[PDB]
């Protein structure tokens, strides 16, 4: 996910003044076990930064098994590397060792494939050279226009008396069992009992709490959840007489 | 700001410039319950103070990801607004991240440096020999060279390309409570809030100890995640939760600040 | 019971210790307690006590001692514990609703709502945590020295 | 097909690549699909990445953008 | 020991609060009832005991007054 | 000490890009100063960029014009390549009526007095003999970047298309700090700052605009 | 109690690292801890018999849903 | 020209000499720009005096502590480094300290020549044991930032003359943080908080005024090239 969009200037930038577009976290790589992106990155620098390799009078070792006439390449040279018969390990060590004076008469990236970056934010140089390069990145469909969703109140379902699901109907967000488990593990009876009554079900509850909030009064104590009425009526529909007794005295209806 | 409730309900619909100065006033120390499905443990839900940020993203804290088990690879978290004074209170008292540092499982701190902050603080505190501005202690010919009157002097020396942040150096410390043996030797009777003492550490370890509480003894050891866990556990066992909850925040700040100049690529 | 209470906790811990994660024994012992806390009856009682019936300890002991039965310790599976739970609307919530609810109905079996799980289903104040009578009923008055001072 | 709504909500905008005064062989690329630029599966972009931690904005496999991308519309 | 100037919703400190009640669960209601009271005041009906801020939330007043030790509770 | 006032010699290597040399400076002071200047330049410089375009043919961005090679979207994306310069503080309206067959360049616009387009070699759109492309562009003088303001909320007509306006005349800005004089006998830093513009304003003018800006920001 | 009866730790002790170390330094290779497995509570469990909570860092609360 | 929201400057007091300033609210990326600038200027730019080389009457080659003192040469060095002095010479000013008998050697015990003044006479430099007399010669000079000890054949050919690392900076320790502020419908406006620990000699507002004074003068030459159009405050 895009954690932060930095203003152009506060961005680790090359000695020629080009700000890098993205910074991917290093700790990810050895854990996730996908170094590919780094070789892809490296070769990228070789792809953008054109390379007239001063081959040699007797050819360099890395270019002993050099592919079809791939010794010179102009600026922004688009390269093909198949997924097994592709660019080898040590080849890239030869391919980065390649002169490309980007307007100014100096190389940016070193033999190893790292570059000395100036911090846009701080203003200092980074104390060690960091692995810059060109990477092909993909705009993914998992978008905030799909994912982001909010609801203070809104339009409720007719069948159930708890807020709907989905951004289209302006729904709520699902408070599951596992959340109740955690609420109870905290021991936050009031939060859970607020979530499972006025925030979802109780028709008097929601309007009364909205009214009480907009008036700026004490939140009314949630009394009669719709779920319990539903289950009481539903159990009484299957010919089971269920009556809630007090500690001492006579029994009551909920209303 | 709104003449009538209907007009307010219009103005909030239009999202006019006059609401944004108010939303800070309304959100001022007003907690929200962050929850990720599937909720695998109690720390899978946590209450926070919502800061208002631009963009379309919930800005989670880097320390609560161990608890939530939430990688930033397209994972989404639900926010809830406690309404009742009781819910609002309980959100602030029970399930506030700062309170829930230790695991219900063991009581090991879960809200601790992880992945990045670990490498950051590890680089920060790791003492490596053969570095720039190293304390030599020259023998009869020259001065000792690498001794420092204050951490400030050393920060001034390190801001210049002269002294490296990782080297055996001899600082004179005052604000940091010394090691048990060192207090037991030098002071014995009184402590050391104002009392001065010489260490043989690295500026990074001093800068790290600067984060941990004024009265806490000195580390002088590289911050491996086990050692971090041990120290933060010890601090959690010995000190109040707010102190630990700030020290771990400073540990995060410094951790990330130094995770850059780590040179880990 | 006690050696099994040690054994189960040891065994449950060793496999966590193996995978590197560490939980505190008491969290296992809370579940192992919930395993070893009932008796199976071969044949005894002689008044509303069926032979071959799982029975809760305290309720069994009270009628067993006879101030004015015969039980042996049993180890039950967690599912067989939530099945043979004292509650009915939770037992119904877990599995085999009709079977247990029918029995509950004819038995006229009263649940106390001491369990959290039932008190979740009905939208009522959870008795656990901040829902005990010592908490939910607290009179907070401003102190006599603070009143006059205002 | 100019700005056709594709099944998954994204656009299927096509453009011509070839010039007027130009010869074209059989089985050659003439138009530009939604993800072609001179007939090649181009889904995303080529961006100058730097690999390092940067002040906790990229912690736990998060990504850091240069506003330049949002401004230039890449 | 070294508080290191806490700010906002972590102020007042939770340890100084916890000491007043028997357990945090008591402190929750012990605060929430005072919050319920200062809510009522705006409409016991006792006023804000500690100096109320520019737009301080009922909760924070209660916790500041419990930190000030201006209240007592009764375990039901 | 060294009680020498800092000095800066204005230079040129090209028209679009020039070097600058600031010296003498306090040891380890350069990188920060260079950073401040670079950042002030890249962020806060008053640029002339297209604010809102209006084509009489198309009503919106996601259609096409009869008899153009590329459509109003890619036309709009090409127009971002304009380096228009506007001394006017108010919104100014330019016109382009390129009729008949040929390639339409950035020199083919007819700008009012005090509006200049500095790279007329660039390619906007190609027209066949059948097609005519009639566009009127609105240039406003801002700074940094602004998102394409909506024409629904504001009382603007259906015809006008908002564009991604980039008020940044500066293109590339870097610096490097030379050692200059050994450690002994009072070592000083010299910073050399390479500046590269859009040919809208001269590096000197941009550097002077930054110098003018941040001094207002610094309070004493 | 140790070999002699030099009683080092009394009833209702949290058993922190100092106490645990002290019990080792005393020279006893066993100790009898108060657990949920041996709790004579009518409903659920009683606080003191659970031990100190991990979340709080203090004696377990009289409300806790352990 | 261009207009923005006029930045405020407020002086939060932490202790006697050390303070925090708040500069708010700054446009998206006005925090660090002037922040790190202000830091480096505060640390480097401001004029101040310090000891550069010392000479304690005793050690020619004797690496061990001087006979008849409680401290060690290193402790004396790092103590003396602490001594805060202000000189108006722009010349290596030599000054002598001499004390004898038992007890404490305070900062007041030194005898300063004409021009130089010590602002803390109460601060400790050494503790002298009974039947002993310490006499040390110190070279105070004016400079900028931090200079490491270098024997560049001034103390090189000399038998002794111990070179000492100088803190010319009146400002000892500067740090800073930026915070996003909801100034209007826009967010991510940077509020610069800047922590500044100075010596007793100068005031942090004076140090900041000096730094600002040097920066406006430094950018004055660029300001005064064209004078075309500025984002005026
Ligand atoms: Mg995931
Ligand atoms: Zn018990």
């Amino acid at each position: 996910v895009i954690g932060k969009i930095l203003p152009v200037e506060d961005m680790p930038f090359l000695p020629d003044g080009t700000p890098v577009d993205i910074i991917l976290n290093t700790h990810g790589v050895p854990r996730r076990m996908n170094i590919g992106q780094i070789l892809e990155t490296h070769l990228g620098w070789v792809a953008k930064a054109g390379w007239n390799i001063d081959v040699a009078a007797g050819v360099p070792d890395w270019a002993s098994k050099l592919p079809e006439e791939l010794y010179s390449a102009p600026a922004d040279s688009t390269v093909a590397t198949p997924v097994f018969d592709g660019a080898q390990e040590g080849e890239l060590a030869g391919l980065l060792g390649s002169t490309l004076p980007n307007r100014d008469g100096e190389v940016m990236v070193d033999a190893d494939g790292k570059s000395t970056l100036f911090d846009g934010r701080s203003g200092e140089p980074f104390p060690y050279p960091v692995t810059v390069g060109y990477m092909y990145i993909l705009k993914l469909h998992h978008l905030v226009d799909d994912k982001i969703h909010a609801r203070s109140t809104g339009p409720y379902s007719m069948i159930t008396q708890q807020p709907l699901g989905g951004k289209a109907q302006f729904g709520g967000q699902r408070f599951g069992e596992m959340e109740c488990w955690a609420m109870q593990a905290y021991g936050a009876a009031y939060t859970l009992q607020e979530l499972l009554t006025i925030k979802s079900d109780d028709t008097v509850g929601r309007v009364k709490v909205y009214e009480a909030i907009v008036k700026g009064e004490n939140i009314p104590e949630p009394g009669i959840p719709e779920s319990f009425k539903v289950l009481l009526k539903e159990l009484q529909s299957l010919c089971l007489n269920v009556e809630v007794l007090s500690s001492d005295g006579a029994a009551i209806e909920m209303r | 700001h709104a003449q009538n409730i209907k007009s307010a309900k219009r103005m909030v619909e239009r999202q006019r410039p006059q609401v944004w100065d108010v939303l800070e006033e309304v959100i001022a120390e007003h907690p929200v319950l962050l929850n990720r499905a599937p909720t695998l443990h109690r720390l899978g839900i946590q209450a926070f103070e919502p800061q208002l940020v631009e963009g379309k993203a919930i800005q989670l804290h880097p320390l609560v990801c161990e608890a939530f088990n939430a990688d930033f690879d397209g994972d989404q978290m639900a926010v809830h607004l406690p309404l009742s004074a009781e819910a609002q209170a309980e959100a602030r008292i029970l399930m506030l991240s700062s309170n829930n540092i230790l695991s219900p499982a063991s009581g090991k701190p879960l809200a601790m440096p992880r992945l990045d902050m670990v490498t950051g603080l590890y680089y920060l505190t790791t003492l490596v020999e053969g570095a720039t501005g190293e304390y030599q202690a020259a023998t009869k010919d020259a001065p000792e060279q690498g001794v420092y009157s204050s951490p400030a002097e050393a920060i001034m020396a390190m801001d210049r390309g002269a002294l490296s942040v990782r080297a055996k150096i001899k600082v004179r410390l005052t604000e940091l409570r010394p090691p048990t043996d060192l207090e037991a030797q030098l002071f014995e009777n009184g402590w050391k809030p104002g009392d001065a003492w010489t260490a043989e550490t690295t500026l990074g370890r001093v800068m790290f100890n600067e984060l941990l509480p004024k009265s806490y003894p000195f580390v002088n050891e590289q911050m491996h995640k086990k050692v971090q866990a041990r120290i933060i556990n010890d601090l959690a066992e010995r000190f109040p939760m707010i102190v630990v909850a700030q020290t771990v925040d400073k540990l995060k700040d410094a951790g990330f600040y130094w995770a850059t100049r780590s040179g880990v690529t | 019971p006690r050696e099994v209470q040690i054994h189960l906790v040891k065994e449950v811990q060793e496999v966590y210790r193996a995978q590197g994660v560490s939980i505190h024994d008491k969290h296992i012992e809370v579940i192992v307690r919930q395993m070893l806390r009932r008796v199976t009856i071969i044949d005894s009682g002689s008044t509303e006590f069926l032979p071959g019936s799982l029975t809760e300890r305290a309720e069994f002991e009270a009628e067993n001692r006879r101030v004015v039965a015969a039980g042996r310790p049993v180890l039950m599976g967690i599912t067989k514990a939530s099945l043979a739970t004292d509650s009915w609307l939770s037992a119904a919530s877990f599995q085999e609703t009709t079977r247990v609810l029918t029995d509950a109905a004819i038995n006229c079996r009263s649940d106390k709502l001491n369990g959290l799980k039932e008190n979740v289903i009905i939208g009522k104040l959870i008795p656990a945590g901040t829902g005990i009578s010592r908490y939910r009923n607290i009179q907070v008055q401003p102190t006599e020295e603070a009143r006059a001072a205002a | 097909r100019k700005f056709a709504r594709s099944n998954h909500g994204t656009c299927a905008n096509q453009r011509p690549i070839v010039d007027a005064g130009q010869r074209v062989e059989a089985g050659q690329v003439i138009a530009d699909g939604p993800c072609t630029q001179n007939g090649e599966m181009a889904l995303g972009k080529n961006l100058l990445v730097a690999i390092m931690p940067w002040e906790g904005h990229n912690y736990e496999d998060a990504i850091i953008l240069s506003n330049r991308l949002v401004e230039e519309d890449v | 020991s070294a508080y290191d100037t806490p700010l906002g919703i972590t102020n007042p400190p939770i340890d100084e609060l916890l000491s007043r009640a028997s357990s945090k669960y008591a402190l929750v209601i012990y605060a929430a009832k005072r919050a319920r009271q200062i809510n009522d005041y705006y409409n016991e009906y006792v006023g804000p005991l500690v100096e109320p801020g520019l737009q301080e939330k009922p909760l924070s007043i209660a916790l500041r007054e419990i930190h000030g030790d201006l209240l007592e509770h009764t375990e039901g | 000490l060294i009680s020498q006032r800092p000095t800066l010699s204005e230079e040129t290597v090209a028209e679009n890009r020039s070097r600058f040399v600031i010296e003498p400076l306090e040891p380890g002071f350069g990188y920060t100063l260079g950073n401040s200047l670079r950042r002030t330049l890249l962020s806060s410089i008053p640029g002339a960029a297209v604010t809102s375009i209006r084509i009489d043919g198309v009503l919106h961005e996601f259609t096409t014009v009869p008899g153009v090679k590329e459509d109003v979207t890619d036309i709009i994306l090409n127009l971002k390549g304009l380096v228009v310069s506007s001394d006017d503080d108010e919104p100014v309206t330019m016109y382009l009526r390129k009729q008949g067959p040929g390639v339409v360049t950035a020199g083919d616009i007819v700008p009012p007095a005090g509006v200049t387009v500095h790279n007329p070699d660039m390619h906007i759109a190609t027209l066949n003999d059948k097609g005519k492309l009639e566009v009127e562009l609105v240039v406003e003088r801002g700074r940094g970047y602004v998102p394409a303001v909506q024409n629904k909320a504001s009382g603007a007509e259906i015809g006008r298309i908002p564009v991604d306006s980039i008020y940044s005349p500066v293109l590339k800005v870097t610096y490097k700090v030379e050692a200059t004089r050994v450690e002994q006998r009072t070592d000083f830093d010299k910073l050399i700052i390479d500046v590269e513009t859009k040919n809208s304003i001269s590096p000197r003018d941009a550097l002077a605009s930054a110098g003018g800006t941040l001094v207002e920001l610094f309070g004493l | 109690v140790d070999a002699n009866g030099n009683v080092i730790i009394e009833r209702g002790h949290d058993l922190g690292d100092p106490a645990i170390d002290a019990l080792l330094a005393a020279g006893i290779t066993t100790v009898k801890v108060r657990s949920v497995l041996t709790c004579t509570s009518a409903t659920g469990v009683c606080a003191m018999c659970y031990g100190r909570s991990m979340a709080t860092g203090k004696l377990v609360d009289i409300g806790e849903a352990v």
